[PDB]
RNA sequence: AAGAAAAUGUUUU
RNA sequence: AGGGGAUCGAAGAUGAUCAGAUACCGUCGUAGUCUUAACCAUAAACUAUGCCGACUAGGGAUCGGGUGGUGUUUUUUUAAUGACCCACUCGGCACCUUACGAGAAAUCAAAGUCUUUGGGUUCUGGGGGGAGUAUGGUCGCAAGGCUGAAACUUAAAGGAAUUG
């Protein structure tokens, strides 16, 4: 080494790095549109949700909290915002 | 790190560079403030309000969306607690430890942990009195801590 | 103990090194030739040197020994001139005229070389 | 005669290398003291001390003698050699050879203004051997060499005229003190300065300029 | 850090620490406590007069021999008794 | 280094490492000067004409001389895709 | 003398000294 | 600066891929070799043969820049490269050291020994660490046939290749000698396959 | 000086380890420091396997083994040659023979 | 905890330079750090440096040119008189002809030569040579 | 599997 | 001071050894060993390495958490948990190699970034003894702990390594 572009690290290296150790820190989490079994809204769910998110107009469990990323109740459709 | 331990954990939230609302967010700022106020009236602290907001809704940061912090919004709406939330939870932990201690009286580790917790309480209370969030004569007393947390 | 010392071992070494098309593996003629091809200052030392020379001849007849370089350096020379000439440089043959490479090797070839017979399994 | 080995030595004997500055510039390893003899004829030697060292073995006291020798000319070049031998004279001779082989250049400079013929060191320098650390500080003209006798002799043999010395550690360990002072002297040409910032075209080695000096005909 | 305060406003600790640690020096402690005035038969003086009370033959320490011919002397100044060597070949015959 | 009236009074302006720009001392015996032959008109390896790189004993000891030579060569030519600035 | 037993002896001496001091008044 | 004739050609690319030069070390690879093409599963890492070729041509240019051919010393202690370096020193005017290195050959200016090269080429830095150490003692540049896990200490020109394969080592030495000859002019045109057959450098076990 | 890089034991990050008693002399030694050897001796080798098999009432009995973990103090292990004094460089070799 | 971001930055630069790297990343890159780097660059001891704006205190990537022997802070920032600048330069710099003692004066952060020819003084910040 | 007893040596070269 | 007191076992009793052997070894055995309620506050209480922060080599394991995979296996019904494999990451107990560097050396990834000496901060040392003693204070039921000299004495004591 002894010479490298610290201002332009490769995307692979940045993705390997810890979220706080990238050139500019940023979250690796995201938000999802999850199709509730009811209707009238697609619920927005945090990927690393700590809450047992339910439908706005129903009572089905939409995600289950885990150590990291939340689960998704095994029946759901989800898009990444 | 770890004021009262040898741990060097660095785990924390890495908030984004973008200070603006995400492009997929369409709820109004007034609507987010209404949701915040509704949760506060239900009795949620700012931390759990923000947790609910980002989990079950799309509000990534109430500060980037409404332009104000959750606790600031609560104070503006007249829902600020008597003592700040972190101090309240520290005192609640101290109360629980003290109850467990007066039971069975031989948990020397619990005694040590109580010393640590009340040291944290006193440092936080000193800061709050300095910034005049607490009254200048505010004092944490173990005899009154239970009655002040409930 | 009958271990030959360095003054015998190296004397026999040099004698065998420059007189291989010479004295046979028989001690009686070996010592007689040593009489002419070396200035050994005692009959006992000459006998020791000749006997070790004979021993070295006898163990050379079953294969080269370490540090012995006589006209053995002509055979080795030829057996060093080739072991596969005009046969197969492990190349273009022993195959469907192709190269049996892996997936990542195929991407490596596609990096620059558009023309190479590949049979990526 | 010399009958050189070390094609560097062959070139020096043949006259293709005429100055030791070329050897220093190309960092050529010198293995023959005759190279230094022919390139620095005006090289005077000084025996700094002889001390007995003893190896205990089966009535013991092997009692060899270790001599420290400093060679140099009082212009830019000094060398330090330390040799142990069964006799003092042999130790001195081999130490002179070792010192000549160890000869290095010293970068002299000015304390203040630029008035010619550098009198001091270009920068502060330090050298450490054992516990002994020797620090050389540029001194104004007329200061002289503010050093102990041995370090002062080494410095004047190197060609310094004005320098301050500071020392720490067991300076009475003369061998370590002299080696530390020698390292400090040598670091003068390893310290980079703004006047050396300028980029140079990287000259060609004499071993390549005259390459037909390793053969046998 | 180097185990000592460096702050621009730490002069008090620096000087108090130096004061505390100067007590480990022999001469500073002796001077500040005035040991030479209380102790030290010569009560801080270079010379002292006394009265010889007895000649003594003091055996020299190893690896030497040859007892050293001192005198026990009672100082006029304070009454303290000390032992004083009588240096030269002879010179004990000059002392009574 | 010069005196008044601008004459070079310092002997032996030393070489500097092509990778780290540090001085190559007279006793730096791990330092190395590499000549790469200039190539004209399909080979012929013109004698006496090189591109010269000086590497210091420090770089060689740290094992960075290979990457350093990759970079210096590629900057001067002599290499098309070997060294990458981003990594 | 082993430092531990020197310590023991010193403790015994300290105790005896304290006893004699207290026997005096 | 190198023309498209010096650019890597498919014939010798096929030669390298057949000799398995590209089959680099396992996940244990020194973090000083960026010559690693994307790593295939089963652990073996693919060496970028293009970078290997460029480095080989640069090494050949350095060798050709050496004024005296005899002042180039090619060294192998491992059996797989002894014949390779011997044939290299035959075809080029190099000076070989096969087998034992007799430590003190670069220092220790005595008879029966003490070559004074201007350049040293080794087949394995690990197994030729002694020669590399002495070259570091006496300012001698080093070209080394380096695998992804080979040490890079005091190695100036690393040719990235498999050093576990007799085929790979022999072919790398073959290509180095061929390019040195092409640059020198011994091979007049850089299009003939250099009829000298690329197993003369390969080791001979029986 | 410090003879052994870690210590003459295996305790880093622990602080205290409960002791065991040496099988030879009963000396108390921390469990991490004790020299531990497992013995898997066949219940009868005694040059007597075939004779016991002949006396056996079962065909192909598959005679059992005796398993015993032995903990030695340093003194007893050295004296009984479970472990030997090694050179300074050989001390750093943790691989078993 | 962090008490001198300038000390951290200069130490990082020193370590990178003495390992021979041609670039170094320093965090959190304050204004004093930027001014110190500007003095360094103006005198040629470093090359170009880049401020990376995270919405935190920021980062800086400095390009090193191998001309830096040592840069360091003087902590605490001692008050220095005009006459004391000479003592500081004698104590810290290798020679009188080069190297710089960097001060923070009410006329701004500057090297000791610029301080002397502006006839200003202040607190000592660090050095570079 | 393991294998009893063994204290002392003046001072200076 | 109660309780408990199997085992082992300061003291002690005893057999042996021995020149003596109220030592090692052997057989018993009190206190103790355990517990409760109070005291004591010391250990080679050791990594003989204060704590906080930054940076400076290579490597492979391993513990906890997390991320990813056309992954292996386990069945529930598509999928999914668990265990495992590979890659990455944070935190941890460590280890191996090399030391640019450090060190008197032994050695050290810190004991490095120190005469090119300044990131913050606490504590401690100043030749060996006398001596952790005397004295005073304070704590303790006591044993003792903490604090803690001087007179006087002395040319070494000591660290690491080398050859015998
Ligand atoms: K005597
Ligand atoms: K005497
Ligand atoms: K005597
Ligand atoms: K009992
Ligand atoms: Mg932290
Ligand atoms: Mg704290
Ligand atoms: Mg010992
Ligand atoms: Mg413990
Ligand atoms: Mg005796
Ligand atoms: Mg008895
Ligand atoms: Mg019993
Ligand atoms: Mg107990
Ligand atoms: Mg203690
Ligand atoms: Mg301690
Ligand atoms: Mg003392
Ligand atoms: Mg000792
Ligand atoms: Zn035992």
């Amino acid at each position: 080494v002894l010479v490298q572009d610290l201002l332009h690290p490769t995307a692979a290296s940045e993705a390997r790095k810890h979220k706080l150790k990238t050139l500019v820190q940023g979250p690796r989490s995201y938000f999802l549109d999850v199709k509730c079994p009811g209707c009238l809204n697609i619920t927005t769910v945090f990927s690393h949700a700590q809450t047992a998110v339910t439908c706005e107009s129903c009572s089905t469990i939409l995600c289950t909290p885990t150590g990291g990323k939340a689960k998704l109740s095994e029946g759901t459709s989800f898009r990444r915002k | 790190g770890r004021m009262h331990s040898a741990g060097k954990g660095i785990s924390s939230s890495a908030i984004p560079y973008s200070r603006n609302a995400p492009a997929w967010f369409k709820l109004s700022s007034e609507s987010v403030i209404e949701q915040i106020v509704k949760y506060a009236r239900k009795g949620l602290t700012p931390s759990q309000i923000g947790v609910l907001l980002r989990d079950a809704h799309g509000v990534t940061q109430a500060r980037v969306i409404t332009g104000n912090k959750i606790m600031r919004i609560l104070k503006s709406n007249g829902l600020a607690p008597e003592i700040p939330e972190d101090l309240y939870y520290l005192i609640k932990k101290a109360v629980s430890v003290r109850k467990h201690l007066e039971r069975n009286r031989k948990d020397k580790d619990a005694k040590f942990r109580l010393i640590l917790i009340e040291s944290r309480i006193h440092r936080l209370a000193r800061y709050y009195r300095t910034v005049a969030v607490l009254p200048p004569n505010w004092k944490y007393e173990s005899a009154t801590a239970s009655a002040l947390v409930n | 103990g009958r271990v030959r010392t360095k003054t015998v071992k190296r004397a026999s070494k040099a004698l065998i090194e420059r007189y291989y098309p010479k004295l046979t593996l028989d001690f009686q003629t070996n010592k007689r030739l040593c009489d002419e091809i070396a200035t050994i200052q005692s009959k006992r030392l000459r006998n020791k040197i000749a006997g070790y020379t004979t021993h070295l001849m006898k163990r050379i007849q079953k294969g080269p020994v370490r540090g012995i370089s006589f006209k053995l350096q002509e055979e080795e020379r030829e057996r060093k001139d080739q072991y596969v000439p005009e046969v197969s440089a492990l190349d273009l043959s022993r195959s469907n005229g192709v190269l049996n490479v892996d997936n990542q090797t195929s991407d490596l070839v596609k990096s620059l070389g558009l023309k190479l017979p590949l049979s990526v399994i | 005669g010399w009958v050189p080995v070390t094609k560097l030595g062959r070139l020096v004997k043949a006259g293709k290398i005429t100055t030791i500055e070329e050897i220093f510039l190309h960092s050529l390893p010198v293995k023959e003291f005759q190279i230094i003899d022919t390139l620095l004829p005006g090289l005077q030697d000084e025996v700094m001390n002889i001390k007995p060292v003893q190896k205990q073995t089966r009535a013991g006291q092997r009692t060899r003698f270790k001599a420290v020798v400093v060679v140099g000319d009082s212009n830019g070049h000094v060398g330090l050699g330390i040799k142990t031998a069964k006799e003092v004279a042999g130790a001195i001779r081999a130490g002179i050879i070792i010192a000549k082989l160890s000869v290095i250049p010293i970068r002299r400079g000015y304390w203040g203004t630029n008035l010619g013929q550098p009198h001091s060191l270009a920068t502060k320098t330090t050298g450490k051997c054992g516990s002994v650390t020797v620090r050389l500080i540029p001194a104004p003209r007329g200061s002289g060499i503010v050093a102990s006798p041995a370090v002062k002799k080494l410095l004047q043999l190197a060609g310094v005229e004005d320098v301050y010395t500071q020392s720490n550690g067991k300076t009475r360990t003369l061998e370590n003190t002299l080696k530390a002072a020698f390292v400090a002297i040598g670091n003068t040409y390893g310290f980079l300065t703004p006047n050396l910032w300028a980029e140079q075209p990287l000259p060609v080695s004499p071993l390549d300029i005259y390459s037909d000096e390793a053969s046998a005909q | 850090g180097k185990g000592k305060p460096r702050g621009l406003n730490s002069a008090r600790k620096l000087r108090v620490h130096r004061r505390n640690n100067r007590w480990a020096e022999n001469n500073y402690k002796k001077r500040l406590l005035g040991t030479a005035f209380k102790s030290s038969p010569f009560g801080g003086s270079s010379h002292a007069k006394g009265i010889v009370l007895e000649k003594l033959g003091i055996e020299s320490k190893q690896p030497n021999s040859a007892i050293r011919k001192c005198v026990r002397v009672q100082l006029i100044k304070n009454g303290k008794k000390v032992t004083a060597f009588v240096p030269n070949d002879g010179c004990l015959n000059f002392v009574d | 280094m010069e005196n008044d009236k601008g004459q070079l009074v310092e002997l032996y302006v030393p070489r500097k490492c092509s990778a780290t720009n540090r001085i190559i001392k007279a006793d730096d015996h791990a330092s190395v000067q590499i000549n790469v032959a200039k190539v004209d008109e399909e080979g012929r390896a013109i004698p006496g004409e090189y591109v010269t790189y000086a590497l210091s004993g420090y770089v060689r000891s740290r094992g960075e001389s290979d990457d350093s030579l990759n970079r210096l060569a590629q900057n001067d030519g002599l290499l098309k895709n070997v060294w990458s600035y981003s990594r | 003398m082993r430092a531990k037993w020197r310590k023991k002896r010193t403790r015994r001496l300290k105790r005896k000294r304290r006893k004699v001091r207290a026997r005096s008044k | 600066s190198l023309p498209a004739t010096f650019d890597l050609t498919p014939e010798d690319a096929q030669l390298l891929l057949a000799a398995n030069t590209h089959l680099g070390a396992r996940n244990v690879q020194v973090h000083q070799e960026p010559y690693v093409f994307n790593a295939r599963p089963d652990g073996v890492h693919v060496i970028n043969v293009g970078k290997t070729w460029e480095k080989l041509v640069l090494a050949a240019r350095i060798i050709a820049a050496i004024p005296n051919p005899e002042d180039v010393v090619a060294i192998s202690s491992r059996t797989f490269g002894q014949r390779a370096v011997l044939k290299f020193a035959a075809h080029t005017g190099a000076t070989p050291i096969a087998g034992r290195f007799t430590p003190g050959s670069f220092t220790n200016y005595i008879t029966r020994s003490f070559k004074e090269p201007r350049l040293v080429i080794v087949t394995d830095p690990r197994s030729d660490a002694q020669a590399i150490k002495e070259a570091s003692y006496v300012n001698i540049p080093v070209i080394a046939l380096t695998d992804l896990d080979s040490p890079s200490e005091f190695v100036d020109v690393a040719i990235p290749c498999n050093n576990r394969g007799k085929h790979s080592i022999g072919l790398i030495w073959y290509l180095l000698a061929r390019e040195v000859l092409r640059l020198r002019g011994a091979l007049v045109d850089r299009t003939q396959p250099w009829s000298i057959m690329p197993d003369l450098y390969f080791y001979r076990d029986p | 000086p410090k003879k052994r890089a870690s210590n003459g034991r295996n305790k880093k990050g622990r602080g205290h380890v409960k002791p065991v008693r040496c099988v030879n002399c009963s000396k108390s030694i921390p469990k991490d420091k004790a020299i531990k050897r497992m013995a898997i001796r066949n219940i009868v080798e005694a040059a007597a396997v075939r004779d016991l098999s002949e006396a056996s009432v079962y065909p192909e009995y598959a005679l059992p083994k005796t398993y015993n973990k032995l903990h030695y103090c340093v003194s007893c292990a050295i004296h009984a040659r479970i472990v030997r004094v090694r050179s300074r460089e050989d001390r750093k070799n943790r691989a078993p023979p | 905890t962090r008490s001198s971001v300038l000390a951290d930055a200069l130490n990082a630069i020193n370590n990178a330079e003495k390992t021979g790297k041609r670039q170094v990343l320093i965090r959190p890159s304050s204004k004093v750090i930027i001014k110190f780097l500007q003095v360094m660059q103006k005198h040629g001891y470093i090359g170009e440096f880049e401020y990376i704006d995270d919405h935190r205190s920021g980062k800086i990537v400095v390009q090193l040119n191998g001309r830096l022997n040592k840069c360091g802070v003087i902590s605490p920032r001692f008050n220095v008189k005009i006459g004391d600048i000479e003592k500081w330069t004698a104590n810290l710099l290798p020679a009188r002809q080069f190297g710089y003692v960097i001060l923070t004066t009410s006329a701004g952060i500057m090297d000791h030569e610029e301080a002397r020819r502006k006839h200003v003084s202040g607190k000592i910040l660090g050095f570079v040579y």
